[PDB]
């Protein structure tokens, strides 16, 4: 019944209206947790991973002049900017954005979806078309970015090698 | 089922903080839950059992994983007598620099292990961190499997029927032949294939065990019946454990006594023990009639055991039904037998060390004896608690008319009055003799002490071959048919061990040992008195003839009829816990001091000082406290700081318990009323409203909370002392 | 003589198992003398049998294929495929470590959900609806049942065959193809 | 609420009713004893479970029995 | 010595136990 | 140890974050 896994029954709490629906939930986490939370969590983890994948792609032929002389490897970079006191400013600013975008209701118990489908945080300054298949395009790019990011950092931990150097001609 | 707890509407409707407390405290009393049926009770217990088993395998996994990841197992194997085994790393950001240094063990900040895991794992053939780690992963899978099983068996199609759960004959056959028997057979396999090879420096693991035969002769002797081949060429008395140097080829022996290097039981004795046990259990588990028209009916056995005199009335008629239909009878018997096994483990493991070099790890020896005697103590109190619960909830007089169980109630006053007599006798004379000794020693005349020789216990040591006392009886007689029969088997090895004064095998005993044994007898009898009185009066007394109508646990029956505080059978459990802790105290104090004296090589200290109670306070408690309480001081701190801090913490927790035990509810409820008053009349604060009306803890709750603080303080205090005193001294 | 009521086709003297009615693709015999189906879930046992069938079949073909020729970069020192020596090598290479990961991934994220669906009675044991080439036809047809019966009969043979493979190689210390050629 | 029961050995002495500080109990006509009256527990919603009634009952064993049950604001004696 | 990979393999299997534990807990 | 960073992440998690989450979860569970 599930489009993605026909041998499994359709996840009941999922619906085709939701963006990026293939009826893919073999563990049935949509039974364990509220779909609206998972949906919000999916798009957010995506949007954060999207920016994380770009961060690694830009800071490799560049590294902004004023922060020059810092390693572009994941763990060394983390250790440098925490020591610097830059990551603590970013933490509080992300903490600020989280409270502002969700307007106080931040808890799984508190967070509500009155006149907003999951993902709609009211951020569309250019005013591009939202209510269409554009949500499915965000999801697909977000899902790819989450696996993408995971592929970058694990490559960075394995052989201490750059994202773009990996796709030249190298095997262990 | 619309407010915590969902299982009790009576609790869920309570508008006070009592709702939350009683919800937690009654969560596992499935019998008393709203709309509980017998079928649902059993099925819930079965599924909960899977949860508990999975927990045991996760805990074990943790121990293997932590030792693999953060331990020094490999370094400890190299030098087992000098190197201290590590439990796990410390990551505590409250640590000052001095504390990081104090707890630095090599290049890591870590706790030392006193659980004996390294000794055990090394004995059973584990040699490196990857084998331990593989163990950890293997047990995570076993945990996951039991969680799957647990989940499966509360799904509608996999819920076993009530008739399945009451199939006694089948469960006994399988548990005997399979759970005990085959486990012991399979374990024999491990000792013969892995542990014994590892002991002789031959690596056998998953990689090669198919190819590497554990005996040169293979299985040809076993099928031809030439079994003597497996006992030929045992490990020499010069064998260097973990190496081939002086190694034998035997896989099944009856050497008796100890490996002289590791001061532990021969692995080939332990292999052959487990083979003997495995067979006995496999045969034992073919007793009971299942589906194949042979074996015994347990009811038919029970009903037949009625002495024809009529001295046991209807004998065991009805006992089958009573036991089968009561989970509390079952839990009681199970806890009683498991307690005895835990005590026997404690006694036999110190006396006959199974694990290589653990006889030399004094802290571990002391830790393990104490740990297991406190578990045994908790188990026997629980056994009697479920005995009492059984009598209230499950016992039907009509279905037990004139049987052995009904006859116990019929002469409960005879039983209680005689337990009272023996307790009084032991108490008067044991305290009497100690106080006599204290006074005449205090007045400078230790030669006036009443020092009764434990001549019966000395005679028993002599029957097992101890020459020291001058008795020439059975194994201590060269001409005895007992001696000559065993001379070619275990007797040389056993006599060597039993006549060695350096080990813990039949420790030499004198007047000190006589007095403390009567202290132990006093404690067993009095704890028993409280628990038995609890069980036999559980259903009713002259003071409360309808007590069974009020159940196991209730506060009292009010101040009428002279006053009825602590009248419930639960209250007998509560009172017995103090006596159990006291008694295990005496047992473990005795074990520890006797061993400190042995290990120091000053047996004379124990022998002279143990006969009066100032000796115990001065030469045991005061003297051995010094390393512990100097764990930290104004001059600095050392690795015992944590035991020093824990020691004080435990004294605090113990003393906090006294508040709950001594001060009772009415005082507190009146005080809380004023606090509720103050809150509601304080500006800003009175915008904040409690959802649950705050009330003082219940009468029974405070007994339980007081007993928990008392028990936790009691245990942690002694744990910190027994570890730090032994660690500090050696 | 025979028993009174319905008799097991495979063993006409033994009574027919309650659950095995002869309707299942590879279960015409209703062969369960030890009465596993009387105590165990049929949907569970069927899932296990079909799983063992598919693992065994790949493994029997794997041994034969690996005997005929192995890849160069996999420096296979042992010519005995079901030896500890070879198994141990491809654990240390990280080859069996890699396929363990994706087998464990499948079993946890696919196999276990698939099994639970079958126990609820919402999936036929062994069905993952995998037929890209359509060599079975429509799900539940006489063609599908012939292939379903074929799967088990081929799988049961491979399961047993793999026993012969392992045990014979353990005594002789020779290849399965090497043993056939040389006596 | 608490459960209060009156057994048939009640001698209609009125001592339980006089002792009750919550007015849970009252005396009702009854032919079963010479006193011509029996204790009754019509207002057990107000019963705090103090067992002053049982303390007052002269019969052996008790003719009035209080079974402490599910706690309420009233039964817990709460003025908040 | 236990590798980073071995510690992380342990953590995913402990995660699996977590999943199966919650499944059992939720049903009991 | 090999992954000597892990205690810096997991001890706060098990010691601060998870107990607060559990207390918060149980608070809501026993007050609704
Ligand atoms: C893991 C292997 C496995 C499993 C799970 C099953 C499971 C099943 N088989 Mg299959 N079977 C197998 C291997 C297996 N089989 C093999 C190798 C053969 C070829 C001989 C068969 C031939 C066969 C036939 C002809 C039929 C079945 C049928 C079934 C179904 C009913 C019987 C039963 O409850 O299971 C048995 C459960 C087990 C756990 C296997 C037994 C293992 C124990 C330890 C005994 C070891 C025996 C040992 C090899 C020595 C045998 C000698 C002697 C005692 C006979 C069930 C789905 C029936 C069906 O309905 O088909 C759809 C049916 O008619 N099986
Ligand atoms: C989502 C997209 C994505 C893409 C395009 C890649 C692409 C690649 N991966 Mg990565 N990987 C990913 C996700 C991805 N991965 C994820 C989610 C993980 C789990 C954390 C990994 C874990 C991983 C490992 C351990 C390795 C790769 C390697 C590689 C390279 C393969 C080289 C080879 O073996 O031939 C290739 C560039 C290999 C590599 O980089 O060469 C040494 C390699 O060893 N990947
Ligand atoms: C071969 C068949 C078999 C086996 C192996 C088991 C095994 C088990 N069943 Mg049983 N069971 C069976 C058949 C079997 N069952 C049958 C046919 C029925 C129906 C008739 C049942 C009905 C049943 C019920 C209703 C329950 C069980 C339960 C259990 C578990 C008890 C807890 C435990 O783990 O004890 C482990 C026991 C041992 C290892 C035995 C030895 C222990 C003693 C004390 C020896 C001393 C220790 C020794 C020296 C080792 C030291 C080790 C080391 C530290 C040095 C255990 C896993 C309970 C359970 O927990 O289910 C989840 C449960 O509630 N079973
Ligand atoms: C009570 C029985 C018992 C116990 C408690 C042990 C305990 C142990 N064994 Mg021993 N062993 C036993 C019986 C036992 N064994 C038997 C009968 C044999 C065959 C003669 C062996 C042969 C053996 C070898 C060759 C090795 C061990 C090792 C070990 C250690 C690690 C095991 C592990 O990682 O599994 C984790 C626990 C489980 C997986 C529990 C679930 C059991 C499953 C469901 C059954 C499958 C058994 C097994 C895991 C796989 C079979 C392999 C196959 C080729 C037959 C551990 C101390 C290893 C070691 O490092 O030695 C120091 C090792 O290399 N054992
Ligand atoms: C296999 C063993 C086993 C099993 C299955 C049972 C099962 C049961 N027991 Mg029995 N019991 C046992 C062993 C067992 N018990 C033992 C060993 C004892 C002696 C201690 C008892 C004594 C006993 C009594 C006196 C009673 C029971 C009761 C019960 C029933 C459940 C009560 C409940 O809901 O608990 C919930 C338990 C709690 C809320 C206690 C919480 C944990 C305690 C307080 C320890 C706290 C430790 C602390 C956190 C550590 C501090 C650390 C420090 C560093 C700060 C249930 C039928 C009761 C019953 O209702 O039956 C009629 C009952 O009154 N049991
Ligand atoms: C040091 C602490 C202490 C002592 C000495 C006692 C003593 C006793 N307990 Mg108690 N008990 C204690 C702590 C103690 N308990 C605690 C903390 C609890 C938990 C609440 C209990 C709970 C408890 C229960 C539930 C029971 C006992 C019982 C007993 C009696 C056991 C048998 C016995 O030894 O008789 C010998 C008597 C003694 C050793 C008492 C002292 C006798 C003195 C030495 C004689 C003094 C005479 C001398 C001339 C001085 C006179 C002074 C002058 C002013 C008149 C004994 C009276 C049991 C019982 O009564 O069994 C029959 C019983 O069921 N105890
Ligand atoms: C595993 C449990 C755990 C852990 C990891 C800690 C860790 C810490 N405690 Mg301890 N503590 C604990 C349990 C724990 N505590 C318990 C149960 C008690 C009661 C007995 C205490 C009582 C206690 C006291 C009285 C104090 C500490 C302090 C500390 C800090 C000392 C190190 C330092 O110099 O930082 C110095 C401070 C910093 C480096 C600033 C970091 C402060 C936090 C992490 C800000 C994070 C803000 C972030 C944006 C939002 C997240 C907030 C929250 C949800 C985590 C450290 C953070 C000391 C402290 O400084 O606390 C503030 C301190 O005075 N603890
Ligand atoms: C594993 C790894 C690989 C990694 C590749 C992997 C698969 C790719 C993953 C990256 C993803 C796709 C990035 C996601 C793109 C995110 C961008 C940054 C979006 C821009 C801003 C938008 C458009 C929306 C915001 C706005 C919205 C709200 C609407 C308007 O308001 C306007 C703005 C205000 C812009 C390789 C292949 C490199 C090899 C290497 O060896 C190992
Ligand atoms: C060791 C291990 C290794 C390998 C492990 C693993 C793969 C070994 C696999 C062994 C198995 C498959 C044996 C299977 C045993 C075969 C049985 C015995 C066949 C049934 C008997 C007949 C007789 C019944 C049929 C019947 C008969 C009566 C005849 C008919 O009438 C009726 C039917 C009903 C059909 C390595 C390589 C990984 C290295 C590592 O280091 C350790
Ligand atoms: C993947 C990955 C990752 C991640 C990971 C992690 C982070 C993990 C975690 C883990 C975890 C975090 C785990 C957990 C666990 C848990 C458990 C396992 C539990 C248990 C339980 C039990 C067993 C039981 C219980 C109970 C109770 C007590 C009550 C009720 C009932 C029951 C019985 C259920 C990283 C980042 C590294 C990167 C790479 C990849
Ligand atoms: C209340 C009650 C209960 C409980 C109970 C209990 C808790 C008990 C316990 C008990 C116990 C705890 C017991 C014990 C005992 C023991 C015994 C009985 C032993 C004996 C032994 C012997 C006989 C020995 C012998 C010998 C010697 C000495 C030496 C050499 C060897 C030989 C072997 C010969 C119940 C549940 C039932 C039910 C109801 C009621
Ligand atoms: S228990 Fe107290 S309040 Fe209840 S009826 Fe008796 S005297 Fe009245
Ligand atoms: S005190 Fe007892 S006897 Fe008197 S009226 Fe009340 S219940 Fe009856």
């Amino acid at each position: 019944q599930s489009p993605a896994m026909p041998f499994l029954s359709k996840p009941p709490n999922l619906s085709p209206d939701m963006p990026g629906y293939r009826g893919f939930d073999p563990l049935r986490l949509s039974d364990a947790f509220d779909v609206n939370w998972l949906l919000e969590g999916e798009v957010k983890n995506g949007r954060v991973a999207m920016l994380a994948c770009l961060h690694f792609f830009v800071t490799e032929y560049y590294q902004f002049p004023f922060y020059a002389g810092a390693p572009k490897l994941a763990a060394p970079a983390h250790d440098y900017f925490v020591k610097s006191g830059a990551m603590i400013q970013i933490l509080v600013f992300i903490g600020f954005l989280e409270m502002v975008l969700h307007r106080g209701k931040v808890l799984y118990s508190d967070m509500e979806w009155k006149g907003r489908k999951p993902g709609e945080l009211g951020f569309n300054p250019l005013n591009l078309p939202n209510d269409k298949a554009m949500k499915d395009r965000e999801i697909n790019n977000g899902r790819l970015a989450m696996l993408g990011f995971a592929g970058i950092i694990h490559g960075e931990f394995l052989n201490g090698k750059m994202p773009i150097e990996q796709i030249t001609n190298f095997q262990p | 089922t619309t407010k915590f707890p969902k299982f009790s509407q009576a609790l869920a409707s309570d508008p006070t903080t009592r709702r939350i407390w009683y919800g937690i405290a009654t969560a596992h009393d499935f019998e008393t839950h709203d709309g509980m049926t017998e079928e649902n009770l059993y099925q819930k217990i079965f599924a909960s059992h899977f949860g508990h088993l999975a927990l045991i395998f996760l805990w074990t996994s943790g121990n293997l994983f932590h030792v693999a990841w953060q331990g020094n197992f490999e370094q400890w194997i190299a030098n087992p007598l000098k190197t201290k085994p590590l439990a796990h790393a410390i990551w505590d950001p409250h640590f000052g620099q001095a504390a990081l240094k104090a707890f630095t063990r090599g290049e890591t900040v870590a706790n030392i292990s006193y659980s004996g895991l390294y000794h055990w794992w090394y004995t059973i053939g584990l040699r490196n961190n990857v084998e331990l780690y593989s163990g950890a992963l293997g047990l995570l899978v076993l945990s996951a499997v039991f969680l799957l099983a647990g989940w499966l068996h509360i799904q509608p199609k996999f819920k076993p029927s009530l008739s399945w759960f009451k199939n006694n004959e089948s469960r006994l056959n399988h548990h005997l032949a399979g759970l005990f028997g085959v486990s012991s057979l399979a374990w024999t396999g491990h000792l013969v294939h892995v542990a014994i090879p590892a002991s002789r420096g031959q690596h056998v693991g998953w990689d090669n065990f198919i190819s590497v035969a554990p005996h040169p002769a293979g299985l040809q002797p076993f099928f031809t019946g030439n079994w003597s081949v497996y006992a030929q060429s045992p490990d020499s008395m010069q064998h260097v454990f973990g190496t081939n140097q002086g190694a034998g080829t035997a896989i099944l022996t009856f050497l008796g006594g100890f490996h002289p290097q590791t001061q532990s039981l021969w692995l080939t004795d332990m292999a052959h023990h487990h083979l003997a046990i495995a067979v006995i259990f496999i045969v034992a588990g073919h007793m009971y009639r299942t589906n194949f028209g042979i074996g015994h009916n347990l009811k038919t056995i029970l009903e037949a055991h009625r002495p024809p005199s009529g001295r046991l009335g209807k004998g065991h008629i009805g006992i089958y039904q009573t036991l089968t239909n009561s989970l509390h009878f079952q839990l009681g018997l199970a806890l009683a037998c498991l307690s005895v096994v835990t005590s026997l483990v404690a006694q036999h493991m110190y006396a006959m060390p199974p694990y290589a070099y653990m006889a030399y790890d004094y802290v571990t020896q002391a830790a393990l004896y104490t740990h297991h005697q406190y578990i045994a103590g908790l188990l026997i109190v629980g056994a009697f608690a479920h005995g009492a619960i059984f009598f209230i909830r499950d016992y039907d007089p009509e279905q037990n008319q004139d049987n052995v169980l009904a006859r116990m109630l019929t002469h409960k006053e005879a039983i209680i009055s005689h337990l009272s007599w023996v307790s009084l006798f032991l108490g008067f004379h044991t305290l009497g003799l100690y106080v006599h000794n204290d006074v005449v020693v205090a007045f400078g005349n230790p030669e006036k002490q009443i020092l009764i020789e434990p001549i019966f216990a000395q005679w028993i040591q002599a029957t097992s071959g101890k020459a020291l006392y001058g008795f020439h009886v059975l194994l201590s007689s060269s001409t005895s048919n007992a001696t000559t029969a065993a001379q070619q088997l275990w007797l040389p090895g056993w006599l060597e061990a039993i006549n060695n004064e350096s080990n813990s095998l039949f420790l030499t005993i004198g007047p000190g040992d006589f007095l403390v044994h009567h202290a132990i007898a006093l404690g067993l009898h009095t704890t028993t008195l409280i628990l038995v009185k609890g069980a036999l009066d559980a259903r009713g007394s002259k003071l409360m003839p309808d007590k069974k109508d009020f159940g196991y646990s209730f506060p009292c029956d009010g101040p009428g009829r002279g006053g009825t505080c602590d009248i419930s059978a639960w209250d007998a459990f509560y009172l017995a816990m103090f006596w159990m802790l006291n008694t295990i105290g005496w047992i473990t104090f005795y074990w520890h001091w006797k061993h400190l004296s042995l290990w120091q090589g000053n047996v004379a200290q124990f022998n002279e000082s143990s006969t009066y109670l100032m000796g115990w306070l001065r030469d045991y408690l005061w003297l051995n406290s010094s390393p512990l309480i100097n764990g930290y001081n104004p001059y600095g701190m050392n690795s015992l700081s944590v035991w020093a801090w824990m020691f004080l913490f435990a004294h605090l927790v113990w003393a906090t318990g006294f508040m709950f035990l001594i001060s009772w509810r009415g005082y507190w409820q009146e005080l809380i009323e004023t606090l509720a008053w103050a809150h509601e009349r304080t500006p800003l604060a009175n915008l904040i409203k409690w959802k649950d009306k705050p009330v003082a803890l219940s009468i029974v709750q405070a007994r339980l909370v007081g007993l928990v603080h008392f028990t936790v303080g009691y245990i942690l205090t002694y744990a910190a002392f027994v570890i730090a005193s032994t660690a500090g001294k050696f | 003589q025979a028993p009174s009521g319905a008799a097991m086709p495979s063993m006409p003297f033994l009574k027919r198992p309650s659950k095995l009615d002869g309707s299942l693709p590879g279960g015409e015999g209703c062969f369960d003398p030890l009465g596993f189906t009387e105590v165990f879930s049929l949907e569970w046992m069927r899932e296990a049998e079909v799983k063992h069938c598919r693992v065994a079949m790949l493994a029997v073909l794997g041994v034969i294929a690996q005997e005929f020729g192995t890849l160069d970069f996999y420096h296979a020192q042992s010519k005995l495929q079901l030896s500890p020596d070879l198994h141990n090598q491809f654990v240390q290479n990280g080859a069996l470590q890699q396929v363990l990961l994706f087998v464990c991934a499948w079993e946890f994220f696919v196999g276990l959900p698939a099994l639970i669906e079958s126990l609820e009675g919402r999936r036929e044991p062994g069905y993952f609806g995998f037929d890209p080439l359509k060599l079975g036809g429509t799900y539940g047809s006489a063609q599908w049942k012939r292939m379903a019966a074929g799967e088990l009969r081929n799988g049961r043979l491979a399961m047993i065959a793999f026993g012969g493979f392992f045990h014979q190689q353990l005594l002789t210390k020779q290849g399965i193809i090497e043993q056939l050629t040389h006596f | 609420a608490h459960t209060v029961k009156i057994y048939d050995n009640c001698i209609g002495c009125t001592q339980c009713v006089r002792a009750c500080p919550l007015d849970v109990l009252e005396m009702v006509p009854w032919d079963g004893c010479k006193a011509g009256q029996m204790a009754s527990a019509p207002r057990t919603e107000d019963c705090v479970g103090c067992k002053r009634c049982e303390t007052a009952c002269p019969t052996d064993f008790l003719s009035i029995r209080v079974y402490l049950g599910g706690e309420t604001t009233r039964s817990m004696g709460l003025a908040y | 010595m236990i590798t980073d990979n071995q510690v992380f393999v342990a953590l995913i299997m402990a995660l699996v136990c977590g999943y199966l534990a919650v499944k059992l807990a939720a049903q009991l | 140890m090999s992954a000597s960073y892990l205690p810096s992440i997991l001890v706060p998690t098990v010691g601060l974050i998870l107990p607060f989450a559990t207390m918060a979860i149980l608070f809501v569970a026993i007050e609704k």
